[PDB]
C-alpha cells in the first residue's frame, strides 16, 4: 500500500504538470485528474487526526486559551447557524464602533510562526513554501494539528472539519459552471492542489528535513485539501511585528465572525500588537455578530470562501480586452495607454452596481476607440498631459463620438459575452425554483445565474449611455472643460 | 482610516 501511494501521486504529479490542453479539453482533465485524486482518496483513512469531542465541545477550550493569552471573550458566544455556520452571537448589546473584539498576536499563526515551528528545516529548504506563504499556513495548520502539545490546540480543534470551497464538490455540482468564467479558476484550483498534494508527498518522503513531522507517518490527500481550504477561507494579511512588512496570518476566536455586507471594521493596532476589530452595527443581546470580510465578488467569495454572498454590492465579471496589434493606431494607442499607466491589454472588470465599468477601464476604452487626431491630442502639445489626467474622468469625455463608439463596442462585448453561455437566465431561475438542490449546487448555479445577470445590466447600462451621449452630439452640446 | 484593515479571507495566489 505505501508504494501504491507513490505510484498514484507520482501519476497524480505528473498529470498536474502537464500544460493545460487547451480549454477545449479542460473539463476532459479535471474528470482525469478528479479520477485519480478519488482513487487516492478511497485507499486513504481520510483525516490522518480528528477528535473524540464534537466541535462545540472545544469552543470551551479555546475561549479559556484565548482569555490566558489576553483575547476578548466576554459579551459574546458560539451559535451553530443555519444560514452560515457557527458563529459569534452577542449575549450583551454592543454599538456600533464599540471595540469588543480584540486578540493579540501571541495567539496567531503566521508564516513566521510557522518558520520557527517543526515545519522550520524543511521551510528553509523547499522553494514553494519560501515563495507562498499560504501554501506554508496550510502545513502549519497540519504539523501543528498533528502535535498533541500543540499551543494552538483549542484553536485547530474549533475549526471545521469539512468545508464548501470547490475542492469538496461532487462532479456534477461542479458540471453546472460549464462555459462560465468561474469554472477556469475552479479548475486551476483543483489542479494547483491536486499537484501540490503530490509534490510535497513526494517531499516529505525525500528530505531529511521533514524526518521530525508528524506528516511524515501520514500525510493524505483530504489532510492537504482542508489545511488549505482551511487557510483559503480564514487566511488574513497583517504587518510584521516590525511593522515594515506584511504577513499571512489566521486569527483565532475573531475569524468565527461570518460576513455581511458593510466596511471593513478590523484592523491591527500596531502599538498593543492585535488586531481589534469594533462593532460594524449595533448588535443586540441574541444577535449574531457579523463583519464585513472584503469587496470580495461572489466567484471569489464562492471559490475562496466557500460561499455566496447573495447581497453582494461588490460583485464584478471579467472582461479581458487589448488593442489589437492589426490596429493601424497600435503604436499610438499603446503610447496613450503606456503614459495613462494602462497595459495594452488586461483583465478588466465589470462591476455590478453602477458605474459598471472603473476610471481604468472607461480611459482604456476611450483610448481604445480614439481618433488618430485625438490620439495625437494626448501625445503633443502643452495640453496632452492634462487630457491623461483626465481620461477616467466619466464628466470630461474625449468627445461626445469618441463616447458613443466606447459605449457602442461596450455594449456588444457585453451581448456577445452572454451568447457563450450553456443556459439563459430566465432558464438558471427556473432550476432554482423547481429543482431541489444542495448547498453546494445552489453556489454554483446561483455563481453562473450571476455573471450573466452583471453582464446583462452591463448591456443595459451601456445602451443608456450610448444614448445620452448620442443626444449631446445630436444637439452640438459644448463638451466640458 | 484603519492603518492596518484586515480582510477575512483575503485572496491569495495559489498558482
Ligand atoms: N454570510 C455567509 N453566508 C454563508 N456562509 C458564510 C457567511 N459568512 C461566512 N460564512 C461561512 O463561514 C466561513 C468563514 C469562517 N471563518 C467563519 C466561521 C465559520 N462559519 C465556522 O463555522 O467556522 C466561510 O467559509 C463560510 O462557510
Amino acid at each position: 500500500s505505501p508504494k501504491e501511494i507513490l505510484n498514484l501521486t507520482s501519476e497524480l504529479l505528473q498529470k498536474c504538470s502537464s500544460p493545460a490542453p487547451g480549454p477545449g479539453k479542460e473539463w476532459e482533465e479535471y474528470v482525469q485528474i478528479r479520477t485519480l485524486v478519488e482513487k487516492i482518496r478511497k485507499k486513504q483513512k481520510g483525516l490522518s487526526v480528528t477528535f473524540d469531542g464534537k466541535r462545540e465541545d472545544y469552543f470551551p477550550d479555546l475561549m479559556k486559551w484565548a482569555s490566558e493569552n489576553g483575547a476578548s471573550v466576554e459579551g459574546f458566544e458560539m451559535v451553530n447557524f443555519k444560514e452560515e455556520g457557527f458563529g459569534l452571537r452577542a449575549t450583551r448589546d454592543i454599538k456600533a464602533e464599540e471595540l469588543f473584539l480584540w486578540v493579540p498576536r501571541k495567539l496567531l499563526m503566521t508564516v513566521e510562526s510557522a518558520k520557527n515551528s517543526v515545519l522550520g528545516p524543511l521551510y528553509s529548504q523547499d522553494r514553494i513554501l519560501q515563495a507562498m506563504g499560504n501554501i506554508a499556513l496550510a502545513f502549519h495548520l497540519l504539523c501543528e494539528r498533528a502535535s498533541p502539545n500543540s499551543f494552538w490546540q483549542p484553536y485547530i480543534q474549533t475549526l471545521p472539519s469539512e468545508y464548501d470551497t470547490p475542492l469538496y464538490f461532487e462532479e456534477d455540482e461542479v458540471r453546472y459552471l460549464q462555459s462560465t468564467q468561474a469554472i477556469h479558476d475552479v479548475f486551476s484550483q483543483y489542479k494547483n492542489t491536486a499537484r501540490q498534494y503530490a509534490y510535497f508527498y513526494k517531499v516529505i518522503q525525500t528530505h531529511p528535513h521533514a524526518n521530525k513531522l508528524p506528516l511524515k507517518d501520514s500525510f493524505t490527500y483530504e489532510d492537504y485539501r482542508w489545511a488549505v481550504s482551511s487557510v483559503m477561507t480564514r487566511q488574513n494579511q497583517i504587518p510584521t511585528e516590525d511593522g515594515s512588512r506584511v504577513t499571512l496570518a489566521l486569527i483565532p476566536l475573531w475569524d468565527m465572525c461570518n460576513h455581511t455586507n458593510g466596511l471593513i471594521t478590523t484592523g491591527y493596532n500596531l502599538e498593543d500588537d492585535r488586531c481589534e476589530c469594533v462593532a460594524l452595527q449595533d448588535f443586540r443581546a441574541g444577535e449574531q455578530i457579523y463583519i464585513f470580510y472584503g469587496t470580495r465578488s461572489n466567484a471569489e467569495f464562492v471559490i475562496h470562501s466557500g460561499f455566496f454572498f447573495d447581497n453582494n454590492s461588490h460583485d464584478r465579471v471579467k472582461i479581458k480586452l487589448g488593442v489589437s496589434k492589426s490596429d493601424r493606431l497600435y503604436a499610438m494607442k499603446a503610447e496613450v495607454l503606456a503614459r495613462a499607466g494602462i497595459p495594452t491589454s488586461s483583465v478588466f472588470a465589470l462591476h455590478f452596481t453602477e458605474p459598471p465599468i472603473s476610471a481604468q477601464l472607461l480611459a482604456f476604452l476611450r483610448v481604445f476607440c480614439m481618433t488618430e487626431e485625438e490620439l495625437k491630442e494626448h501625445l503633443l502639445g502643452d495640453s496632452a498631459i492634462d487630457r491623461i489626467f483626465t481620461l477616467g474622468n466619466s464628466e470630461f469625455p474625449v468627445s461626445w463620438d469618441n463616447e458613443v463608439k466606447l459605449w457602442t463596442f461596450l455594449e456588444d462585448r457585453a451581448s456577445l459575452l452572454l451568447k457563450t453561455y450553456k443556459t439563459t437566465i430566465e432558464e438558471d431561475k427556473s432550476v432554482l425554483k423547481n429543482h431541489d438542490l444542495s448547498v453546494r449546487a445552489k453556489m454554483a448555479i446561483k455563481l453562473r445565474l450571476g455573471e450573466k445577470e452583471i453582464l446583462e445590466k452591463a448591456v443595459k447600462s451601456a445602451a443608456v449611455n450610448r444614448e445620452y451621449y448620442r443626444q449631446q452630439m445630436e444637439e452640438k452640446a459644448p463638451l466640458p472643460k | 482610516t484603519l492603518k492596518y484593515p484586515i480582510e477575512h479571507g483575503i485572496v491569495t495566489n495559489w498558482d
